[PDB]
């Protein structure tokens, strides 16, 4: 129990001194990546059945 | 009290409260407030276009290939079948020495498949063989627990997840664990490699996810938002976010740079656990397989569900989106795989 | 007046039979998990037999009884062959189903190893070809007739010969099968009840048998009540020709055909079948 | 082009017919999972039946029995690997009195498992000779561990062996009913428990498992046809 | 993050009555079956008392039957164990454990080495 406790304390000190960004900016990055690929997502914008490899014959 | 155990317990709580304060400090807003002005994706009702049958028992893992056409599935009838999803033909049927299998991967080069389970062994199979038939090439030993997930980085290095509460990065040729990841208290159930191979996350039964540096072997960030065992994990296509599903009937989206949960996807009519999660190509759609025989498609920005996949007759055990985004596949305990788009 | 009432009742019966059997067939065709079980092939064959009844024999006979005369003419000789076949394709199916169940309850280990889909196809083929052999072969050669309107009077020898093959053998087999299954179920019920009573007595420190009896009584008695009076009349009436009028014979024939209507309720309300019906119907 | 389509079609044909030969083999194998605490007679029972796996035949009926012993002690996530097994053989030591409460708790957790609702359990109450030794010695009495034993009455259906002390009969039928009180509390005819008194030299365990599997499949078919 | 803290317990003469309180955070307390287990020196973990989702059903081991009581409160999110007429063999470290999954009557929480949802525990000693 003494070895797992010494390892646990140093792991938390490393994770505490990380630098985090604002959620507003973190969400703003998601907004840019979403609409930058919206027109290329076949599951969002359905592709016509002519260019769909799973509905052709 | 001087007793070094009480001093570690005190510094433990001190760190947990510094972490909770530094986490609520950056929670100036919520993802829902941010995405309230977006337009909804609308109703998405995809339908089963193909059905891949043959398996005699419950399926547990699948992984699309880089070619976006073939995929491998592992069932506990002792088989590992590779399918050509375009023509519904079966390309390979690999019998396994141990019938208890829980995961399977498909190398990004399409040259190798991997799989493992209660035998505590990761087995690699070479699809490019010179005698004719796919057979065993390598077999990774060392774990004291079962094997829950594995994914290739390249043809020589592969990372595994195990029930011995550890993950490991392997050198396929030498068979040596080139890197060990320890720190989880409960069984690690799933891992997901970032799209750029540099980092990867893991979800364990200690209701926690951990970000691991592949080449350095250290845990960078630990998230604790789920109330129970993490069953699935998957990176956002961008690489700085991922979603998890757990037995507490909830999905949660975490960001790497903000180091906390951003949004939670749940409904009070959902009580059963979550078995698999995966994002679309743009990350706007999150597909999840459930114990309630259905697969729910969520709008990753608005928490609205945009469709259901009620086509399996037993718990949906696995799922996966193609690399071209053209379709998603679902494996269940009804011994059937189904393609949707 | 009475004619309209009889017409409405006959149409109700025909539509009920068609609805039940087409629902069973559609639930089998659309949903492949029902088709997976080997024991469901017999239920499919029974439903097909009853649908063939309701398509090939019941409507024309109903029209003839409404009008009071046979309007189809030369179809009569064909119809009396469709009547013997499809009807015999029902009873011979039920017996097979009964036999099937006795193989799944008396020797459970054998059943799963020996009852391959090829064996199910063999049994179904034997039933459906014995029906054809007993119906079409003598009718075309005019052996059923003893030596406008449709003459459905069977020969004195052919009545007994066809009855013993269509009902009396498949009722004796069915009765011995179901009484053996009853004995097995009673043994099991007593075995469970011993442990249950022991557990109750430790905690302190007939429903199962009734429902077994109810299920067996339904499955056997509905079939016997629908068929047996018709077949005893079929045996005695050619000898008579005390005696019975043609109307009584007709109503007992309708009792015989009503088994095809009642079969989907009894032999095809499983949990899976009920779920399939609920999903498909809406 | 079209030739690669015909080669893929005949590769699928060879695959599906190999899986067809494999289906007949898999359909006739009765998988049996062996579970229970350590210091039990489970491993000795497997040794007698002639490690991880065991394959044995009774009257042309194949069984494949597996014990999960190379794992850790968290029996939670891997339990769902045995939702389709024919039966679970739970092995218990009848002479240990506190080890036995652990066995009762494990039996309760197995019987009410969300993924084992239809898995019947065969309970082996091993080491009956040692149990008789302890009861006749009278140094460690069941009432100190199970006070219910003071008010326990020997069942009227009990079949003691020739010369068996009524104290031993009451003790082993008392352990029998603590496990039947769990199995009948929520089984509701979906699955059953079949207790058996065993000793380390007993060699009729293989026959008993065969009879219990016969009864399991009989009561599955009877419930399937709505009789039982 | 799942959090369970046991409180109460200590040196007491045999026959005394003492209440332990397990405080829970990080989950909806109403959805989880709860257990009170203990580990005496020189032996492994053993189950002592069990309480269901709503407190309708409770269970105890035969060793402590008739003295130990288990009572949960979902409103204030806290478990409690009351001991009366303590015995010299009741000296153990008491753990409050959460059954692993919601909406389930299953518990696999007597694991000796590591369980992810049990508290640190408190020392309860009975001596004269
Ligand atoms: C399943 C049934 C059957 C029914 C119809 C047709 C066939 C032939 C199939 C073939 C061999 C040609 O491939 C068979 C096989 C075999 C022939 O011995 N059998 C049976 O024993 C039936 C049976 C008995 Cl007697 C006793 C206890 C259980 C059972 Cl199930
Ligand atoms: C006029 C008569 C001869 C028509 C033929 C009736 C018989 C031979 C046909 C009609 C319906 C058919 C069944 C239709 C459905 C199934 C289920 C399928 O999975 C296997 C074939 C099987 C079991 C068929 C067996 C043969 C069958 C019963
Ligand atoms: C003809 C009418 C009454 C329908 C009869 C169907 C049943 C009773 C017939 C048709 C096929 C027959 C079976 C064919 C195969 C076997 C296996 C053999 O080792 C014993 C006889 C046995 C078991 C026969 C028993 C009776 C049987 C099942
Ligand atoms: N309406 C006659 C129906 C019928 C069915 C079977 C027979 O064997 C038979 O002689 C007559």
């Amino acid at each position: 129990s003494i070895a797992q406790a010494r390892k646990l304390v140093e792991q938390l000190k490393m994770e505490a001194n990380i630098d985090r960004i604002k959620v507003s900016k973190a969400a703003a990055d998601l907004m840019a990546y979403c609409e930058a690929h919206a027109k290329e997502d076949p599951l969002l914008t359905p592709v016509p059945a002519s260019e769909n490899p799973f509905r052709e014959k | 009290s001087g007793s070094e155990l009480d001093q570690l317990r005190q510094e433990a709580e001190q760190l947990k409260n510094q972490i909770r304060d530094a986490r609520k400090a950056c929670a100036d807003a919520t993802l829902s407030q941010i995405t309230n002005n977006i337009d909804p994706v609308g109703r998405i009702q995809m339908r089963t276009r193909r059905t891949l049958r043959g398996h005699l028992a419950k399926i547990y893992a699948m992984h699309w290939g880089t070619d976006s056409r073939l995929l491998v599935s592992a069932s506990q009838d002792g088989k590992l079948i590779i399918w050509d999803s375009y023509t519904t033909n079966k390309v390979h049927a690999i019998p396994l020495r141990s019938s208890w299998v829980m995961t399977c991967a498909y190398a990004p080069s399409g040259n190798y498949v991997a799989c493992g389970g209660l035998d505590n062994i990761c087995s690699i199979y070479n699809l490019k063989t010179r005698e004719g038939n796919v057979r065993v090439s390598r077999e990774l030993a060392g774990h004291t627990g079962y094997l829950s997930c594995c994914r290739f980085l390249d043809d020589n290095q592969i990372v595994t997840s195990s029930g011995d509460t550890t993950c490991a990065l392997w050198d396929i040729e030498t068979g040596q664990q080139t890197t060990t990841f320890t720190g989880h208290t409960g069984d690690v159930m799933s891992l997901s490699l970032a799209p750029d191979t540099r980092l990867f996350v893991s979800g364990a039964c200690d209701a926690s996810a951990k970000l691991w540096d592949v080449r350095e072997g250290m845990c960078r960030q630990t998230f604790t938002g789920h109330e129970s065992d993490i069953n699935a994990i998957c990176f956002f296509p961008n690489g700085n976010a991922f979603a998890t599903g757990s037995d507490d009937a909830t999905c949660r989206l975490f960001d790497l740079r903000a180091d906390q949960e951003l949004m939670t996807y749940s409904h009070d009519n959902i009580i059963c656990g979550i078995t698999s999660v995966s994002f679309s190509k743009s990350g706007r759609l999150l597909l999840a397989g459930y114990d309630d025989f259905n697969c729910n498609v969520w709008d990753a920005l608005k928490a609205d569900r945009a469709g259901v996949l009620a086509g399996h007759d037993n718990r949906v055990s696995c799922l996966g989106v193609t690399d071209d985004g053209m379709a998603v596949a679902t494996g269940s305990w009804d011994s059937f795989l189904k393609i949707w788009n | 007046s009475v004619r309209i009432l009889t017409a409405c009742f006959l149409s109700l019966l025909i539509l009920s039979t068609l609805l039940g059997n087409t629902l069973v067939c559609a639930a089998v065709i659309r949903f492949r998990h029902l088709r997976s079980k080997v024991t469901n092939f017999f239920v499919i064959s029974l439903a097909v037999s009853d649908l063939l009844v309701a398509v090939l024999v019941m409507p024309w006979k109903a029209v003839a009884e409404i009008a009071g005369f046979w309007p189809f003419g030369s179809f009569c000789n064909i119809w009396v062959a469709f009547d013997i076949m499809c009807s015999t394709a029902s009873i011979l199916n039920l017996c097979v189903i009964s036999v099937d169940r006795y193989w799944a309850i008396s020797s459970p280990f054998r059943y799963e190893r020996k009852m391959t889909p090829k064996a199910a196809f063999i049994l179904i083929s034997v039933a459906w070809t014995l029906s054809v052999l007993i119906s079409f072969i003598p009718v075309q050669l005019s052996w059923h007739k003893a030596k406008d309107n449709c003459d459905s009077s069977l020969s004195r020898t052919y009545a007994i010969s066809s009855s013993v093959i269509s009902f009396y053998i498949p009722v004796a087999i069915m009765i011995v099968t179901y009484t053996r299954i009853y004995r097995i179920a009673q043994k099991q019920i007593r075995r469970i009840a011993a442990l249950e009573r022991a557990a109750v007595h430790a905690k302190n420190c007939f429903k199962r048998e009734t429902k077994v009896l109810k299920t067996l009584s339904v499955i056997m008695g509905v079939f016997v009540c629908c068929w047996l009076p018709f077949f005893i009349l079929n045996c005695i009436l050619p000898f008579c020709g005390f005696c019975i009028d043609s109307n009584t014979f007709d109503v007992f024939v309708w009792f015989g055909w009503a088994n095809s209507s009642l079969n989907p309720i009894i032999y095809a309300f499983n949990a899976d079948f009920r779920k399939a019906f609920s999903t498909l119907l809406g | 082009q079209r030739n690669e389509e015909k080669a893929q079609r005949e590769a699928n044909k060879k695959i599906e017919k190999q899986l067809q030969k494999d289906k007949q083999v898999y359909r006739a194998t009765h998988r049996l999972l062996l579970l229970g605490a350590d210091n039990s007679g489970k491993s000795t029972i497997v040794k007698q039946m002639r490690i991880f796996e065991t394959k044995f035949q009774v009257d042309k009926v194949n069984f494949h029995m597996f014990d999960v012993g190379g794992q850790r002690d968290e029996r939670r996530k891997w339990i769902q690997c045995f939702n389709d097994v024919t039966a679970i053989i739970f092995v218990v030591d009848s002479s240990d009195y506190n080890r036995l409460q652990e066995a009762l708790n494990l039996f309760k957790s197995i019987w009410n498992n969300r993924w084992l609702r239809t898995i019947s359990v065969i309970l082996f109450l091993n080491k009956q000779d040692l149990l008789a030794e302890k009861v006749l010695a009278g140094k460690s009495k069941i009432e100190d561990y199970f006070p219910e034993f003071a008010r326990y009455t020997t069942p009227e259906d009990a079949t003691p062996e020739p010369g068996e002390d009524p104290r031993v009969t009451r003790a082993k039928y008392f352990i029998r009913d603590e496990f039947l009180r769990i199995s009948t509390a929520s089984g509701d005819g979906r699955h059953y428990c079949y207790p058996h008194f065993t000793c380390a030299v007993d060699t009729e365990n293989a026959r008993r498992i065969f009879n219990d599997c016969r009864d399991i499949i009989q009561r599955m078919h009877l419930r399937q046809y709505e009789l039982l | 993050q799942v959090q369970l803290q046991e409180s109460g317990g200590g040196l007491v003469q045999p026959g005394g009555s003492l209440r332990l309180s397990c405080a829970a955070s990080g989950f909806t307390f109403s959805n989880y079956k709860m257990n009170w287990v203990r580990q005496a020196p020189g032996k492994g973990l053993e189950w002592v008392s069990d309480i269901s989702q709503s407190g309708a059903s409770i269970s105890y081991t035969g060793s402590v039957k008739g003295r130990f009581t288990i009572s949960r409160d979902n409103a204030k999110n806290t478990l409690y164990l009351q001991m009366n007429s303590l015995k010299p063999e009741d000296t153990a470290v008491y753990y409050c454990a959460r059954c692993p999954a919601p909406f389930t009557r299953d518990c696999f929480d007597v694991t000796s080495t590591t369980y992810a949802y049990r508290g640190q525990g408190t020392q309860v000693t009975v001596s004269s």
